[PDB]
């Protein structure tokens, strides 16, 4: 979280928070309520969401549905689409969190490794969840939808 | 192991019989004084220690030649075996009483005891009386005890009678 | 033979030991139950006529065939012995119910059972079947306690051939 | 030392039946948690 | 006599103590007596409740299976096929056959 | 007498004696401890037949049985 | 061996104390429970036989890897060690059901179980989903049995499973 | 630790066998038994103060010696000491009440109790002494199934002294 | 019955074996030391009447309260019963030292004690206090290892009475 | 087992040797002190009792918690097993004074005890000490005895020290 | 190791004694016994060389066939293994005078000897004759109590071997 975040590094330089650290953990704390609204409208959205960002993938990239393509057919479709089911439910995980700790150690370190092995093009799967950017966030007030982002941005980022 | 249904229940079987209404009353009966049975097996349990011990005391008051030398409750060694003794037959004819029937005394204690005592120089007669001091004491205890219910245990204390003389006898 | 008395004095026996408090206990339960058991042994004991040829009859309109030429149900020995078997088996349910334990089912049927069944061609499928009609009419005959004792019997018979 | 009970582990087991069997050759039960279902038909 | 108990209640109870009123005493009397030899004592022993409650009463069969080779036969158990026999014995028929 | 307290059955509780006279089998010279061969054992009815099986397995002859409870 | 009593005598001992008037009311109602208790143990006991065999009739049918050769219930030798072993739980926790505490069942067989099944290469969830079963059909003849008075055993219903599932647990 | 309870089931298990008639009959015993055994036990809770207080002081009423210097029931750490004492044996008075048989007393102060007593020069008078005044007392505090019980357990401790 | 000599025969008799050197080594420890022992013996056994008398009186004063009606030191039988008993002691020192080993005393005195002194309410105290006693007063009738044997044997039983 | 001069013979039979001139005269010096050696095994026999009781005595005097409910020492048949160890330590470590060497002491007493302490929760602190508090008794008595020939026992008060811290050491 | 220390200890260990006046009046025969055995010991020790070379001769003399070609005292290593296992003979009698007991010879030679000299073709008539020859000489490097003891092992060998 912003608080594990704080602690790891008070406690790896032997010594107590700084007030810096104390202000986020307070501006972070403030923002709790908002930020559970942000999660519960898009847990509320997510056959949606995972929906539309599957359409808006496909027509982008049509082959990765194709002879050739790790997504073609039917079930390599449904797999596809419960992948990007799982990153929207990280995205909802780091909202809450106020930082990436949970979102890193259950879905990006091992990513590269694992989809390399799978045969799964990386980018394209990088372009699923800017799909689903594009969906939660029209479901989100202007502010809630730009922090909201930030996430999406990191995941998008962290296949990369 | 017999009690006293499991000796009605072998008689019948004997006769190829489901239990006759004679049979059934005598042992509903003994399930009418079984509250007092309890408080005369109770009061032997209580005051076993002291059964042994006065019962001994007097016995060798009687007998003062079983604890000169070559007297049988001499030395220290005899006289815990005598002591021994006169618990392990008091323990089977508490038994005796809470079953109704003699046979776990007769089969587990009484049964080659006496050969026993002859084999080993123990003179029986003694026993038999250390058996009936025993007996004395008991039944003193299973007729004035702590606050039981006043009411006719006379049934039951001869009945314990018998198998502190069944014993006696089987000895002597 | 088993029973709730020669059990406490068998435990008693074996460690040396006056019966105490934990023994008594005991026995006042065995004591205590003696009224239902008793009721029970009085119903089955006089309704043991119809029970057995209840029972018997049930044994061949379950298992039809027996009673055909050739077939262990046939002929005037074959019933006759089975009715008298079905007849130990009440005695000693009355038996157990009078003497508070399952002695006398555990000594005078119980053990060897297999065996001699398996020896004489004895299913015992049969004598389940007959145990299993036994308890159903024993339903209008008590209840409470007493019937509680006389299932608990029907049933330790019932384990027992299982 | 004695077979007693009365620490903190009474009467773990000794000799495990690891012991008494010795090397295993083959096997391991080969389970399918593995999943199947849908169907959509045409285009390929 | 004495030396004899003490080696039987060092083997068979396998060093764990007897207090002075767990003594089983009206066995010794016999024993005294000789109407029973040590291997009888050793059966009446090992069929009371002190090793009952000691190595019967609070493990499990492996444990009480290698218990009863250390202690009434005195050494380990061999292979598998000693203690899948002596199991269905006790499911079979009890503990104290 | 015999051992004392036996199983709870009624076919426990039968106990009976048998004098024996065990012999050297074969094979074998013994140098450990010997007893004279005679002795008794009491065994329960229950228990008979492994014992009696095991006292003419080895080479024993037994010599009277006697029905010392029953 | 603990019961539901020697467990509040044992952890009153360790403060040094009497039973607490808490503890004791809780003890006061499982006496006040205890017929109810009886029916329970005895649900079991009436139908143990069948109780196994309709589990293990049921972990075959799912399990049909058990029952060819190379699975763990093959030949006969296998399949009766572990109807066995259905027996053996099926036992103590109907020891566990009597007492009011699963001690009995931790200490006489759960204890090392998990570790002789690994040892032998018994496939432990197998023998844990054989336990789910003894519990469905266990828990169904506690709850619907011959003409006992009518009332509620959830609460005896839920300790059952808790047995049951302890074992489970333990074993997989 | 020995109670009604444990002894069946330690009974069955030893034989491979599930509880049967015979040994819920002994169960039920103990819990016909629990009412008169709790009633027992929460008159000598309530009462423990006194008892023990009447209970030490008879121990030195009865060895008068037993109070003057040199002597072990001199200075506040023996008298403190034997208070504790006589404490402990009417804990575990309650406890057996409670529990339904002599566990508690077998278990905790019954075994080993002659070593310790012959270590330490305690002799075993002054504790039937001590139990035997304790029992004259209870006399009046209950009465009936809840007396008999109290007794049961006193008089229990009085011959494991002897 | 204990002595350097049985216990080497024992020792042989047990692996089947003639006594060799290590046994017969023995043997000469147990025959030089009859010297010793039987002075000691000679000692004890002339003076023993007054030995048992002063234990006797000794076991008086050191409990006082003994001698009071209603108590075991009082009357004719138990103070004669008393004298008896230390005599029966001294009796199987003198054996003990005569015979090269504690036989004599763990056969006739040890074997047993306690159960007996616990059925009869006699206190090892009392006869702990005689012998403490007779030791003090064997300080001045031997010296050197006849006192040295005359102590053994004696501490030999004040630690059977511990 | 050994004794001081087995273990002469064992070292000498390793080099293939008769035994030195050197170990000859060692062993003729502690055939000189034996006299004083059974002197000192003595004073320890004749008051094994009160050693283990004085020991006692004061252990819990200054280890109050062991006799608390939830102490090692608690309750009467912990007390008892206390109790013994003491006396069997006592034994053991005569048994080596007797003997002139430890091994009877390390090889049937020591060997394995600090982990059955440590498995069964026995402090192995407060054994120890028991222990140390049996030291300082016995060699009081060594030292301080009823008419014996007055010399000087140091270097056998010594030897005993080193099985009493032998023991210690093993176990805390 | 047998020796009459450990003898008597282990016996005290496996009744759970300490050691009594029994035990240490056996000892003191081991101790008294010393001064002989150690003499003996020196003596045998000094002499050993010639002993041996005495011995082993002694056995071709006797067995002249023994030292012809084809034969079992032939050649340099036969006759060299020869010697040393006397020597290993004579070793283990001065150790088993030094120890006051059998334990050397018992542990290191005695056990096992049967099957090895049967397995390597060695007859124990010669090893009897090498010890026959040493007790002849002894007769006069010896006398009185050392003698005796001397005797007692050589003879103890020589029984061991027939
Ligand atoms: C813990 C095992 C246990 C015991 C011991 C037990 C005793 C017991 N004794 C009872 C009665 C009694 N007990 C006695 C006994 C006697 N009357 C005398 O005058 C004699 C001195 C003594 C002869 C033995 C009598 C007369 C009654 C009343 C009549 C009866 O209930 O049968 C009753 C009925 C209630 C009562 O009236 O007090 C019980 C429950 N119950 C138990 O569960
Ligand atoms: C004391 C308790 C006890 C029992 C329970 C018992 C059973 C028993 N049943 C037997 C025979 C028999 N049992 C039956 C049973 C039946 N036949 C039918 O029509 C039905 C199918 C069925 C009744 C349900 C039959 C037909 C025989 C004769 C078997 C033969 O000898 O061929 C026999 C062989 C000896 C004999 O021929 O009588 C025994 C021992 N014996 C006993 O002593
Ligand atoms: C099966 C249950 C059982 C019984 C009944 C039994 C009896 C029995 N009593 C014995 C001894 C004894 N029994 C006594 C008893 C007496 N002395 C007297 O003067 C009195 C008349 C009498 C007491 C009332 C004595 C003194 C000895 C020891 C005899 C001796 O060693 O000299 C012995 C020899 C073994 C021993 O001393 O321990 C046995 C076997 N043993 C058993 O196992
Ligand atoms: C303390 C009470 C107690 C328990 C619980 C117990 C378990 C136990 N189960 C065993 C074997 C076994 N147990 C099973 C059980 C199974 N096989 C399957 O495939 C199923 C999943 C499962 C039945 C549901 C089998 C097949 C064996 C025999 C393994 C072999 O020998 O190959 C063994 C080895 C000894 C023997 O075979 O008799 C023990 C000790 N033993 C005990 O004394
Ligand atoms: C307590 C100490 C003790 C003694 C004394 C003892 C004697 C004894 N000698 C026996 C046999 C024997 N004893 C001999 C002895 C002889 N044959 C002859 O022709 C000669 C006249 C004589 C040798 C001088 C023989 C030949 C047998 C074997 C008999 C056979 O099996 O046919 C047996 C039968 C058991 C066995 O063969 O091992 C015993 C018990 N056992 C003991 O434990
Ligand atoms: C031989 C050993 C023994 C047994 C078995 C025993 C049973 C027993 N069960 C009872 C009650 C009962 N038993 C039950 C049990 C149930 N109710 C349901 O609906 C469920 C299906 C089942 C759950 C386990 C209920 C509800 C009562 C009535 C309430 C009560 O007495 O607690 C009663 C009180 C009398 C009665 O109301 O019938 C007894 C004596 N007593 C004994 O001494
Ligand atoms: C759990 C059950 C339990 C019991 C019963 C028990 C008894 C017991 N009493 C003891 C001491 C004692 N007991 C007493 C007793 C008395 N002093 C008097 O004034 C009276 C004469 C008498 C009371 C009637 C005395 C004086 C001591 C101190 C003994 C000593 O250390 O010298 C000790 C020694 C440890 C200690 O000093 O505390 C034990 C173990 N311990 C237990 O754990
Ligand atoms: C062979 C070895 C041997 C010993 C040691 C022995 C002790 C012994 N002392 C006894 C009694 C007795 N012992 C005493 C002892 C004493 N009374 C006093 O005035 C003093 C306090 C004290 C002496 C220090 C008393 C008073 C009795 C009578 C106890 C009774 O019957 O009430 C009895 C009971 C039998 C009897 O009444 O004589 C035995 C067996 N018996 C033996 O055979
Ligand atoms: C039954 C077994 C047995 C014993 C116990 C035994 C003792 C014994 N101790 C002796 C000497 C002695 N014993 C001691 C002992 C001591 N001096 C002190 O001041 C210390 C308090 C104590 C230390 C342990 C001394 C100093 C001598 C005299 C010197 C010596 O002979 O070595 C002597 C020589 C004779 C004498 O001078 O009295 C013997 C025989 N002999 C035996 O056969
Ligand atoms: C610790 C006590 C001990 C003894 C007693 C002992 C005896 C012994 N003698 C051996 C061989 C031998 N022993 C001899 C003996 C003799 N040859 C002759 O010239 C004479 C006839 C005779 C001497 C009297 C011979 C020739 C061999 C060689 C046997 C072979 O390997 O063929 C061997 C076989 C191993 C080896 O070859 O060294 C053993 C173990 N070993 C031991 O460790």
């Amino acid at each position: 979280s912003v608080l594990t975040k704080a602690i790891v590094n008070a406690d790896a330089e032997a010594r107590y928070l700084s007030p810096g650290e104390l202000d986020r953990i307070k501006s972070f704390v403030a923002s709790g309520e908002r930020r559970l609204r942000i999660a519960q409208t898009l847990t509320e959205a997510r056959e949606r969401i995972v929906k539309q960002a599957g359409d808006q993938l496909f027509q982008i990239r049509p082959d990765v549905v194709s002879p050739g393509g790790n997504a073609y057919g039917e079930k390599m479709t449904a797999l596809c689409l419960r992948d990007l089911d799982y990153y929207l439910r990280l995205v909802t995980y780091g909202i809450v969190a106020g930082d990436v700790t949970p979102i890193e150690e259950i879905g990006i370190i091992g990513v590269k490794e694992m989809y390399n092995s799978l045969q799964t093009p990386i980018p394209a799967v990088a372009e699923g969840v800017r799909a689903m950017k594009n969906v939660a966030t029209s479901l989100l007030s202007g502010d809630d939808a730009a922090e909201a982002g930030f996430y999406f941005d990191y995941l998008v980022g962290a296949m990369q | 192991m017999q009690d006293a249904f499991t000796k009605a229940i072998v008689a019948a079987d004997l006769r190829g019989s489901f239990l006759s209404e004679q049979e059934l009353n005598q042992l509903t009966n003994l399930v009418k004084e079984s509250n007092k049975r309890l408080d005369a097996v109770n009061a032997i349990t209580g005051n076993a220690a002291e059964i042994i011990s006065d019962a001994a005391h007097k016995l060798f008051a009687e007998q003062t030649d079983l604890i000169r030398p070559g007297g049988n409750a001499y030395p220290n060694r005899r006289m815990a075996a005598c002591l021994r003794d006169m618990e392990i037959i008091l323990r089977y004819v508490s038994y005796a009483l809470l079953a109704g029937d003699a046979s776990v005394l007769e089969d587990r204690c009484l049964n080659g005891l006496k050969e026993t005592y002859v084999a080993l120089g123990t003179p029986t007669r003694s026993v038999a009386r250390a058996v009936q001091l025993m007996k004395e004491t008991a039944i003193g205890y299973v007729n004035s005890p702590s606050g039981v219910t006043r009411g006719d245990c006379s049934a039951l204390v001869n009945e314990a009678a018998t198998y502190f003389d069944k014993a006696a006898a089987s000895i002597a | 033979m088993k029973t709730v008395i020669t059990e406490v004095i068998a435990s008693a026996d074996s460690q040396g030991r006056f019966l105490n408090n934990t023994e008594l206990q005991a026995a006042n339960g065995r004591f205590q139950r003696a009224t239902a058991s008793m009721e029970a042994a009085r119903a089955l004991t006089s309704n043991a006529d119809s029970l057995v040829k209840g029972a018997v009859q049930e044994v061949y309109n379950k298992f039809p065939y027996l009673t055909q030429p050739g077939q262990m149900g046939y002929g005037d020995t074959n019933q006759a012995k089975c009715a008298r078997d079905i007849s130990h088996y009440l005695r000693f349910i009355t038996y157990s119910l009078v003497a508070g334990g399952t002695g006398p089912l555990d000594d005078y049927i119980v053990a060897g059972l297999r065996e001699v069944n398996r020896t004489f061609n004895l299913s015992p499928s049969w004598y389940i079947e007959a145990l299993k009609h036994i308890k159903g009419k024993v339903g209008s005959q008590l209840s409470g306690q007493p019937l509680t004792e006389a299932n608990a019997y029907i049933d330790y018979c019932i384990n027992a051939l299982s | 030392g004695s077979d007693t009970d009365r620490g903190k582990n009474g009467q773990r087991t000794l000799v495990t039946t690891k012991d008494l069997i010795g090397p295993t050759k083959i096997f391991v039960p080969f389970v399918a948690p593995g999943r199947d279902a849908d169907m959509v038909s045409g285009d390929y | 006599l004495q030396g004899v108990l003490r080696a039987v209640y060092r083997q068979v109870l396998g060093n764990t103590y007897v207090m002075e009123s767990e003594r089983p005493t009206q066995a010794e009397s016999l024993l005294r007596n000789g109407s029973i030899s040590v291997r009888e004592f050793v059966r009446r022993i090992a069929k009371s409740d002190l090793y009952k409650e000691r190595f019967f009463n609070k493990a499990s069969n492996n444990r009480f299976i290698e218990l009863n080779f250390k202690h009434l036969l005195g050494r380990a158990p061999y292979n598998h096929g000693e203690i899948q026999e002596h199991f269905g014995l006790y499911h079979k028929a009890g503990y104290d056959v | 007498m015999y051992n004392n307290v036996t199983a709870n059955t009624e076919w426990g509780r039968k106990v009976f004696k048998i004098t024996v006279a065990q012999f050297p089998d074969a094979d074998g010279l013994d140098t450990d401890n010997l007893s004279q061969s005679n002795y008794f054992v009491t065994v329960p009815l229950a228990r008979l037949l492994p014992e009696m099986q095991l006292i003419k397995n080895k080479g024993g002859k037994v010599l009277s049985v006697e029905p010392v409870v029953s």
